[PDB]
């Protein structure tokens, strides 16, 4: 699941355009650091993935989606200026 | 700019694949993220294209809310039409 979402790695401070064992682990660590950050808290859900929980960091503006079973689904940076982003901030619906 | 929109058009023209579009759309979105003086219509269109691509999954075991190649094509076209950016 981490490989198919590497397209979002750049939102997590990893600009490596190359997708290899090295850059993937970097992405994996980037996700772990997001979830472990004191300022990262639960906020909303990704409806489609009914039951999922998202963890938001108001500093980096990144969200990471976790499935009901606790598996990593995806993640990316929220854009507060776009309707989708504003809607998520106000209602928690991603 | 119109980078995300043009990428969408390139995809609808089948010049680039669904996988290529789903990946480049992420690169372009990040480039325009925060870029001041941006048309709300263009920004929001891009965001919906971004989310449509997020739902694309080429594998046959994709989730019920995920979509295949066709489908991404129909949603992308639907999104450009919604914002009148054909």
């Amino acid at each position: 699941q981490l490989d198919k979402k590497y397209k979002h790695a750049g939102d997590f401070g990893i600009s490596d355009t190359k997708k290899n064992r090295e850059t993937l682990t970097k992405f994996r660590d980037a996700i772990e650091e997001h979830l472990s950050d004191k300022d990262t808290v639960e906020k909303g859900t990704y409806r489609r993935e009914k039951g999922s929980k998202v963890y938001f960091n108001p500093n980096t503006m990144n969200v990471v989606i976790i499935k009901s079973n606790g598996e990593f689904l995806s993640g990316w940076k929220i854009n507060p200026d776009a309707d989708n982003g504003r809607i998520y901030l106000e209602t928690g619906e991603l | 700019k119109m980078a995300m929109i043009d990428l969408a058009k390139l995809f609808l023209a089948s010049k680039i694949t669904a996988i290529e579009f789903s990946e480049r759309i992420c690169v372009e979105r990040r480039r325009l993220y925060g870029v001041k003086d941006l048309s709300p219509n263009i920004l929001n269109c891009g965001e919906e294209l971004f989310m449509a691509a997020e739902r694309f999954e080429p594998d046959a075991d994709r989730a019920n809310y995920e979509i295949d190649d066709n489908g991404l094509k129909v949603e992308v076209r639907s999104i450009l039409e919604k914002f009148k950016l054909h």
